[PDB]
RNA sequence: UUUGCUCCACACAAUAUAGAUGGAUACGAAUAAGGCGUCCUUGUGGCGUCGCUGAACCAUAGCAGGCUAGCAACGGUGCACUUGGCGGAAAGGCCUUGGGUGCUUGCUGGCGAAUUGCAAUGUCAUUUUGCGUGGGGAUAAAUCAUUUGUAUACGACUUAGA
RNA sequence: GCAGUCAAGCGUUCAUAGCGACAUUGCUUUUUGAUUCUUCGAUGUCGGCUCUUCCUAUCAUACCGAAGCAGAAUUCGGUAA
RNA sequence: AGAACUGGCGAUGCGGGAUGAACCGAACGUAGAGUUAAGGUGCCGGAAUACACGCUCAUCAGACACCACAAAAGGUGUUAGUUCAUCUAGACAGCCGGACGGUGGCCAUGGAAGUCGGAAUCCGCUAAGGAGUGUGUAACAACUCACCGGCCGAAUGAACUA
RNA sequence: GGCCAGCAUCAGUUUUGGUGGCAGGAUAAAUCCAUAGGAAUGUAGCUUGCCUCGGUAAGUAUUAUAGCCUGUG
């Protein structure tokens, strides 16, 4: 009967999310993140066991040098 | 035939003052205030007057003459929602299944909750718009007050309600239930 | 075109046992004076078996105005046969002159009874000599009293194609 | 008329509209009544029930009272001096204030006056007045008269009269087994109430007639004095 | 003349063409919505398929035809060792 | 939403000139079945009527006056 | 303190006295007084000092000017150019900034080569002092 | 005159501008028209939405991918109006559309370039009052086109800017102003009048 | 790689025009409304003024713009530097600090110009590549063949090999 | 369908010279759901297997409106491919 | 469909109608210049996004032929008209009031009082008010209109045509 | 003497401007002037009510402290 698209059945879905579904997802993404933290830590801690620049300017000022030579360009003419 | 000048006239009351600069109307009085944007509609207003205003529209059609009333009715609406203010009463009636509307914070706004409508587990939520305070009457049982400065948002918030709880599949001779607005009137009576 | 008006008096071509016949007149709007003439004889014909061929054209001349820098309220009478059959009709124009006002008329006619000047039939124009007997509001709103209205939204005629400033529409 | 207009709604009922020539058969008779007649005073009876009318209209024979419109009875009479009918006439339609009525007459003026002093009859607190009394609508099922006659004397409104009471009169009312019912006693208007339109409307719908009638006569023309005596029994 | 007998198409048309993947490693091209107010997480990972075995779930479906009762399930087995991060790339956000 | 097939407006040659036999067949049964007024109208809204209609019924005489001697 | 404010357009009125400006036609550039309002878009104007017949004329030739004398309905072209003395019409109209600019344009198109080089040499000795105007406060 | 023309796309009819641009590019003039979103069409929004979806029914129904390509983006439906208006099948037409730039927002180097307007595509110079309107990005966000909010974006971005330069071009201008005004009574200047400069 | 490759200072060959020849000269918004200036009580405020087109504004004089002498100001402007800041939509541009050297038609002088023979675009940009001209910086990969089988009709794909 | 009828209108000059929408009446197998359980020359070869798409004049599913629609079900209608 | 005539095509290009046996234009050697026809002048496309008077907004306008069909009508779209009617003895729209008396007329029946029905359908009193226009009641009650009247103040209604 | 051109004075065809002199008509109608009447989309004045402070409402009055229409010349 109802659709997938049904504007019904997802607005039940909807009303649902913000419970008990938005409650675990959020809490296992703090576990997670928890985790995560441990885990750099953890590397932390046996590490103590031990223009942009002239390449890009060169470089863009020839492709620009480039298309007005050739009249490719898509912003100049 | 083009009328060559066809007028209406918005009489403002004493406590009342109205800013109008490119058709946006601003309506300040003693109950708030209210705006409205007027941009839609080529019309022409005119202060002649500290108590009266002249809106006009010039070499005008039939159907352009139809909106200086429009206008106008708007801007008095404005004046008596900020001076009488508006009071929309709605009663909610049942047969065997006792409507529970209460107010709740969801997430920061401010909503009526319909509960148990014909015994339907589905919370009916309807927001409340902003402007409008929706207070319960104790010395009637099951009514509902709506006030406001705007007409528009009190009667569109009205029937808001007055929409949710509406009997789907059930003979309407038979099955009465629902919210209904019971009367229109202004919070103030006399004034 | 742009009309004239023209007196036209013709009569039938005399006879031995009619000298000097009927001298009839008929005042009648044209482009030009042939245009006029041919009219002059389809009204004669009409109005009575007058036939172009038993008859002249004793004069033909052209009527002016005599105040033509003074507006008027004209009250023009017409027939016509157009779409479907035959109609009286009865149109204010507030104007400056006979010829004015009787091209304005063809114009209106033209624009919403889509008929053409060979279906157009002029009874009688008249100025109205007193306010208060014209009859249509849209001339009559025009008669008021310190009558004043703006032109709203100007639209200014540009002779470039490309303009450097927003245009406006003020005054 | 161009389109777009509000469709008259026509409908098939036997009475029609009366038209110029009633106006003008009143204009006649109320020159005849004052060719006629003596004494003509003017009666405003402004809100006047027919049978009130009825009886006081026949509570004489040799009397004619006359109604209509009462611009044609102004112009009967005559506005001013330059279009009056009789001498010192234009002093009464000067005198025509609302619904009148002409009382021409023979009887003496002491026998009319007084009985336009002494005539009166009951009728509904019409709107706009100072009201007669304060009724309130006991809670409970309402009965026809409102509690005027007790519960067991008085039958219960009609059901059909629920509507009407809850969206013209604005009672709150309730329909608990086809009887019309108000949880908690309503009160209608107080004494000294100027009333509204919709507590006048309450007040006739349950038969409420505690305010009185009669008839506010003013000024009188005497035909052959030739004037007019500005009594005022308001 | 129309078709005697309906009948629905035989595969899916949105899965077209149905050319060889441009790469071995199938592209993401849509990530989780951000939502900013949640700490920094990474919304995927690289591991390798590894295989298939088989899995008894002591299943808690309540409302079910099997619930309180253990079913028999196939699973996939991706070997995941850990991922190193080696870079940044910013991404703009323009009309095109 | 689905917005459905639009009609062309681009007529045929074929379709226009078979309209105009058809205008033709039309116009020529029309005569075959032809070969098988109430109003001097002074208009009611002219303002000077009551001056046209005294002047030409004063131009009554005419037609009666002068045809006999 | 509080009272209503409604911005009014101050719209130029066709009147009986309003002064126009006939852009084109054998009148361009000439004022001329509209004497009586024939219709929505056509009226009857008189510019007898600059030289304009009476005549009826459409509103959009003419153009609407900010001036505006006293001139009852109908006024025959001699009631029009004493009334149009009287006011000072012209006067009004040759100190608004719009004929100055008309006349400017005027001037312009005049100027033989001479004097476009007089130009060219005088806006470069008011460029020299007003840059030296500049940079100093 | 100028080498390029920046049109400002704002409040301009599609048709007509897209018509005087095509009659520009194939006289040899080279036309770039930036704020593709906010132009303009006749008639109400519906009925716009309803003729773009007549042109979507199109589609060479044996293989979609070589039936008529339906852009959504304000820029290319501008350029679909104007592709329509030359002969682009041609070499002359080819060339001709290649003297044309259309952009949504106004992206560099043309938001530090004049923008000028065309009075007879102008939608207030041309459009009767009270005619319903309807504005090309309302369109193209409703039929598909997806970057509607990316352009609302940069657009407030680069009017914060240009309101920023307009504030110091308007403080400059009130210098010179003054400095003008004050030399307006010279003996240079009262020559400069008598040739009306 | 007779040092191939790249980035910096000159001399010319080849030059190239979907069409240079004073300047694409930057608010936003409204259009039955606005721009600008000013004031305060900073507003949908007051006052003034403007449009009615860019027919504007800026530039614009010199052998296609030479060589020189001064006056007056300390302005404008060019070039190569340099200071700081801003610009990511396609930023590749905008603004700013300082000195250096020119120019200055803001004003007044001195000399040259011819013969291109009465016109013939009468060539005045950069557009780049390059044989070279003398100073810098840089020191890989891909394919075939072999191999793999997460792929495969063949190409292709995915692996591995100093 | 035929034959009538009425007449909104039309013609018009005469509304009876004539046309003429809608509406309606006679004809069709017996008024008490029995029969009428009841067949009567297609000068025609198109039709199925697989498979795709389109139409909407919608059978279903979605949402609506009107009904003695209590509920359940149904009927009629709307948007809808 | 038959007859009689006259034109067009056959044998015939060219301009126009986007296209083309039947349409509009057009005296076919090779060219030059001018002017035109029919058709046109937003762009495709040579040529006015000319001037001017109106009308039209179409949720798939029209650009088109028309004593052509679907076509006779339907529409609280808009415009111009015609005829008739009402109107300072107060028009249209609104509220407010009266809306009566014989009488609950006769018959019917469980009831039927203007309003389930069948037939009468009159009189009085009137400014006006049906032996009742509809909602209503078991019947009544009440409300309502049609009809008058009070307030307001000046134009309005109806049928038709384009 | 070959190729390509510029200017001038002409001839033929043609296109587009500037300007002059006449003729006609209601011997243009008009505008303008003079005059005799007249009215309202009534000017001054006058009366009166209302007052927000000299304005305001309707009467009166035919040029007056504005004008207009018509006829004739």
């Amino acid at each position: 009967a109802k659709s997938l698209r049904a504007s019904s059945h997802l607005n039940a879905k909807s009303v649902k999310r913000r419970g008990v579904f938005q409650k675990a997802v959020d809490a296992r993404e703090q576990r997670i993140s928890d985790k995560l933290k441990e885990d750099l830590l953890k590397q932390k801690l046996e590490d103590l066991k031990k223009w942009r620049d002239g390449r890009h300017h060169t470089y863009k000022k020839a492709k620009l040098m480039k298309q007005s030579k050739k009249k490719t360009s898509f912003t100049r003419f | 035939m083009k009328y060559i000048q066809t007028e209406q006239q918005i009489e403002v009351p004493e406590g009342v003052t109205v800013s109008i600069k490119s058709r946006i109307v601003k309506v300040v009085g003693p109950r708030g205030t209210l705006t409205k944007n007027l941009k839609h509609i080529d019309v022409t207003f005119t202060k002649v007057n500290n108590q009266l205003i002249k809106v006009a529209v010039h070499n005008g059609g039939r159907k352009h003459v139809a909106a200086l009333r429009t206008v106008k009715s708007l801007v008095d609406n404005m004046i008596t929602g900020v001076t009488k203010g508006y009071k929309y009463k709605m009663r909610y009636v049942y047969a065997h299944f006792p409507i529970n509307v209460n107010i709740v914070e969801k997430d920061g706004a401010k909503f009526i909750e319909v509960r148990n409508f014909l015994g339907d587990k589905k919370i009916r939520n309807v927001p409340v718009r902003d402007g409008v305070t929706i207070e319960f009457s104790t010395n009637v049982k099951d009514e509902i007050v709506l006030s406001g400065n705007s007409v528009e948002d009190v009667s569109q918030n009205a029937a808001d309600l007055q929409q949710i709880c509406r009997v789907r599949n059930k003979d309407i001779r038979k099955f009465l239930d629902g919210i209904y607005v019971s009367h229109k009137g202004f919070i103030t009576e006399d004034l | 075109a742009h009309f004239k008006e023209y007196q036209v008096i013709g009569r039938r071509l005399p006879t031995e046992s009619v000298p000097e016949p009927k001298l009839f007149r008929m005042r009648i709007f044209a482009s030009n004076e042939v245009i006029a003439k041919s009219r002059y004889w389809y009204f004669l014909q009409k109005l009575h078996k007058v036939k172009k061929a038993s008859g002249e054209i004793v004069s033909i001349n052209q009527i002016n105005e005599a105040h033509p820098t003074k507006v008027k309220n004209f009250g023009v009478w017409v027939r016509y046969d157009s779409r479907s059959g035959t109609h009286n009709m009865y149109k204010e124009i507030r104007d400056v002159s006979r010829v004015a006002a009787v091209e304005t008329l063809y114009q209106d006619m033209a624009a919403r009874h889509r008929a053409r000047f060979r279906s157009i039939h002029i009874l009688k124009v008249a100025e109205i000599e007193k306010t208060a007997d014209v009859k249509r509001q849209y001339v009559k709103q025009f008669l008021t009293k310190d009558l004043k209205f703006p032109l709203p939204h100007r639209v200014q005629k540009s002779t470039k194609t490309f303009s450097y400033k927003r245009p406006s529409t003020f005054y | 008329m161009p389109r777009s207009k509000r469709s008259k709604l026509v409908t098939l009922a036997q009475t029609d509209k009366k038209g110029r020539e009633n106006k003008e058969r009143i204009f006649d008779e109320v020159r005849e009544a004052l060719d006629t007649y003596r004494y003509v005073w003017v009666l405003h009876l402004d809100d006047v029930r027919t049978p009130v009318l009825q009886e006081i209209r026949t509570s004489w024979a040799g009397s004619k009272l006359i109604m209509g419109k009462r611009k044609v009875l102004q112009k009967a009479l005559g506005e001013k001096r330059e279009e009056e009918y009789k001498e010192n006439l234009y002093q009464l339609s000067k005198l025509c204030s609302g619904v009148t009525g002409l009382l021409f007459t023979d009887e003496d003026v002491n026998t009319v006056k007084e009985y336009f002093k002494s005539y009166v009859r009951s009728d509904y607190s019409r709107p706009n007045t100072k009201a007669p009394l304060t009724f309130t609508i006991p809670e409970g099922i309402v009965y026809s008269r409102g509690g005027q006659i007790p519960a067991e004397e008085d039958v219960p409104m009609i059901h059909s009269l629920e509507p009407t009471m809850r969206n013209k009169f604005e009672i709150p009312t309730k329909i608990k087994a086809g009887k019309i019912t108000i949880d908690s006693p309503y009160l209608v208007c107080t004494e000294g109430e100027k009333l509204d339109v919709r507590q006048a409307l309450i007040l006739k719908q349950f038969g409420i007639a505690a305010s009185e009638f009669k008839v506010k006569v003013s000024a009188y023309y005497d035909n052959d004095s030739s004037t007019v005596e500005s009594t005022n029994i308001n | 003349s129309h078709r005697k007998y309906e009948a629905p198409r035989h595969g899916h048309l949105g899965f077209l063409p149905r050319k060889r993947a441009a790469s071995i490693r199938a592209r993401v091209k849509a990530f989780p919505k951000d939502d900013r107010s949640k700490p920094v997480a990474l919304t995927s990972f690289l591991g390798y398929k590894a295989g298939m075995t088989t899995i008894v779930r002591d299943l808690d479906r309540p409302g079910s035809k099997f619930h309180k009762r253990e079913v028999v399930e196939a699973v996939t087995v991706v070997d995941t060792p850990p991922v190193v991060v080696v870079g940044v790339v910013g991404y703009v956000e323009t009309p095109r | 939403m689905r917005v459905r097939k639009r009609q062309s407006r681009r007529t045929s040659t074929k379709l226009k000139e078979g309209i105009k036999k058809k205008a033709s067949a039309h116009r020529k049964k029309e005569k075959k079945m032809a070969k098988k007024k109430k109003d001097p109208g002074i208009p009611s809204n002219f303002p000077y009527k009551a001056k046209i209609l005294e002047e030409i019924e004063a131009k009554k005489m005419k037609d009666l006056e002068e045809r006999e001697l | 303190s509080t009272d209503s404010i409604v911005k009014a357009s101050n719209w130029r009125l066709v009147e009986v006295g309003r002064v126009v400006l006939i852009k084109k036609g054998q009148s361009a550039g000439k004022l001329a007084a509209i004497v009586e309002i024939i219709d929505q878009k056509k009226v009857l104007i008189d510019g007898p000092k600059a030289g304009v017949p009476r005549q009826a004329i459409n509103l959009g030739q003419v153009v609407l000017t900010p001036l505006t004398f006293a001139l009852p309905r109908g006024a025959r072209t001699a009631t029009v150019s004493k009334k149009w003395a009287a006011a000072a019409v012209c006067e009004k109209w040759a100190a608004s900034s719009w004929a100055k600019k008309i006349a400017q344009r005027e001037r312009r198109a005049a100027l033989t080569d001479f004097e476009r080089f007089q130009v060219m040499v005088l806006r470069k000795q008011k460029r020299y002092t007003v840059k030296k105007a500049l940079a100093k406060a | 005159v100028e080498p390029v023309v920046v049109i400002d796309g704002k409040g301009h009819l599609v048709g007509r501008l897209a018509s005087v641009v095509a009659k520009q590019l194939l006289n040899g003039q080279k036309i770039v028209v930036v704020r593709a979103e906010e132009l303009n069409i006749s008639g109400e929004f519906f009925r716009n939405k309803l003729k773009y979806h007549d042109f979507l029914r199109k589609a060479t129904a044996f293989n979609k991918t070589r039936g008529p390509f339906h852009f959504r983006a304000p820029s290319r439906i501008f350029y679909k109006a104007l592709r329509g208006m030359v002969s682009h099948k041609t070499a002359r037409g080819k060339a001709a559309l290649e003297r044309l730039k259309v952009f949504e927002g106004i992206p560099p180097p043309y938001d530090k370039k004049k923008r000028v307007v065309v009075p007879q595509a102008l939608r207030v110079l041309r459009l009767k009052p009270g005619r319903k309107y309807t504005t090309l990005g309302k369109l193209s966000t409703s039929v598909g086109w997806k970057y509607e909010d990316v352009v609302a974006k940069l657009e407030a971005k680069r009017k914060v800017s240009s309101a920023e330069y307009y504030a110091k071009k308007r403080a400059f201008t009130k210098k010179v102003a003054s400095a003008n005004a004050t030399a307006a009574e010279s003996d240079v200047a009262k020559q400069l009048a008598a040739l009306g400069y």
